[PDB]
């Protein structure tokens, strides 16, 4: 069926190092709390 | 004509090689190339 | 990892016999082989596969988990594990499972697939540079406010985030 | 102003040129060998410093420029011909080799490299393993390979697959012997083709400069060009 993504699916957008800062990036990300298809 | 002599030059290329004149054979090889290129 | 011409089997897999992998029912063709790479539940393995500008990238993360089923609720940054210059169209994919030979019965496991979408994310990089939290700018109006303020905490008040149009 | 420029590039894998240039047996020119080179780093000065090369000419590139460039693929074509024929391996050439065996395009991008292989490829009594094509109806196109073995028809009568009057087997052996003059001795040839498509360039020559610290310099780190002073840091960068 399907499951909730929650906050998973976040990856570093690039090889850039940022410390103690909030960065806004537009990229191919998994939407939060989206339906993820699960298989067993 | 052109064909008689072509055959004769081919034959001498081959006979040159068979009698151990490899280098000379190669030089006739080159003549065959140039001669067949002409009109 | 091989970027090469393969004719996949109808049900490709690796068959394990009691445990050692004894069968390789994956492909019948290994031709025009452009690229070959040999590289190095209590375990959660997360992989992001993105094929962009001809480069295919795998982002991998390991998480110690104790949930019986489904995605545990948590935050984990997905470090880029491998990036390769592939340059071929990728429209479909298929995971290969280790279907043990009993007639094939597989051991208990779960795999989850999610399709990435173009989204704006506000990532909180800590002192180490690790992403410790993220905000999906389109998830909800509170998240839109957090993205607009460029802050994970918004002060009391009214904020203009976007424009509604029909 | 920056005192001096420093360029930093990863340590610098390897391309298997040794296997091309130091192969035991080479191909006959009519059936020339092609090796695709990709996904690797090449030191081309290892090439241009190997001392016994009788020919070494590049056409749309330069040897020292090579060790700084990246390409999508490099193709290494290789064969044996006579010394006097080496000059036909060049754009715009005609002759028995260029016409009927191995043909470069007018717009060639790469290097032609040759050396004398008399010690390896000549035999007392003649080495008949190396062949060329003497007869063909028309010229090869660039990078065409013709390995057919059909009786060539020089005259008016069809050959019907039998050699005879004006019906010639189309290939000859060189029969290289060590007593031949140098023009007739065997030369090994490597043609390098440098291909740049709209794609990642994964066959890479560049340069590495000594690092300088606490000095105003113009630095180039893997394509990141900037100016400043480089000092020790306490930031724990993640490995990626
Ligand atoms: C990395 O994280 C650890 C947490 O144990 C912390 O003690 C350390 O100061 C951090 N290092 C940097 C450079 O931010």
């Amino acid at each position: 069926a399907y499951t909730n993504s929650f906050t998973r699916g976040v990856y570093y957008p690039d090889k850039v190092f940022r410390s103690s800062v909030l960065h806004s990036t537009q990229d191919l990300f998994l939407p939060f709390f989206s339906n993820v298809t699960w298989f067993h | 004509d052109k064909l008689w002599i072509l055959q004769k030059i081919y034959e001498i290329m081959v006979r040159l090689d068979e009698e151990g004149h490899g280098e000379a054979s190669l030089m006739v090889s080159d003549l065959i190339y140039e001669f067949m290129k002409r009109d | 990892i091989k970027v090469c011409e393969f004719q996949f089997c109808n049900d490709p897999f690796l068959g394990v016999y009691y445990w050692m992998e004894s069968e390789f029912r994956v492909y019948s063709s290994a031709n025009n082989c452009t690229f070959e790479y040999v590289s190095q539940f209590k375990n959660l393995r997360e992989f992001v596969f993105k094929n962009i500008d001809g480069y295919f990238k795998i982002y991998s993360k390991h998480t110690p988990i104790n949930l019986v089923r489904d995605l545990p609720q948590g935050f984990s940054a997905l470090e880029p594990l491998v990036d390769l210059p592939i340059g071929i169209n990728i429209t479909r994919f298929q995971t290969l499972l280790a279907l043990h030979r009993s007639g094939w019965t597989a051991g208990a496991a779960a795999y989850y697939v999610g399709y990435l979408q173009p989204r704006t994310f506000l990532l909180k990089y800590n002192e180490n540079g690790t992403i410790t939290d993220a905000v999906d700018c389109a998830l909800d109006p509170l998240s839109e406010t957090k993205c607009t303020l460029k802050s994970f905490t918004v002060e009391k008040g009214i904020y203009q985030t976007s424009n509604f149009r029909v | 102003q920056p005192t001096e420029s420093i360029v930093r590039f990863p340590n610098i894998n390897l391309c298997p040129f040794d296997e091309v240039f130091n192969a035991t047996r080479f191909a006959s020119v009519y059936a020339w060998n092609r090796k695709r080179i990709s996904n690797c780093v090449a030191d081309y000065s290892v090439l241009y410093n190997f001392a016994p090369f009788s020919a070494f000419k590049c056409y749309g590139v330069s040897p020292t420029k090579l060790n700084d460039l990246c390409f999508t693929n490099v193709y290494a074509d290789s064969f044996v011909i006579r010394g006097n024929e080496v000059s036909q391996i060049a754009p715009g050439q005609t002759g028995n080799i260029a016409d009927y065996n191995y043909k470069l395009p007018d717009d060639f991008t790469g290097c032609v490299i040759a050396w004398n292989s008399n010690k390896l490829d000549s035999k007392v009594g003649g080495n008949y393993n190396y062949l060329y094509r003497l007869f063909r109806k028309s010229n090869l196109k660039p990078f065409e390979r013709d390995i057919s073995t059909e009786i060539y028809q020089a005259g008016n009568k069809p050959c019907n697959g039998v050699a005879g009057f004006n019906c010639y087997f189309p290939l000859r052996s060189y029969g290289f012997r060590p007593t031949y003059g140098v023009g007739h001795q065997p030369y090994r040839v490597v043609v390098l083709s440098f291909e740049l498509l709209h794609a990642p360039a994964t066959v890479c020559g560049k340069k590495s400069t000594n690092l300088v610290k606490n000095k105003c310099v113009n630095f180039n780190f893997n394509g990141l060009t900037g100016t400043g002073v480089l000092t020790e840091s306490n930031k724990k960068f993640l490995p990626f």
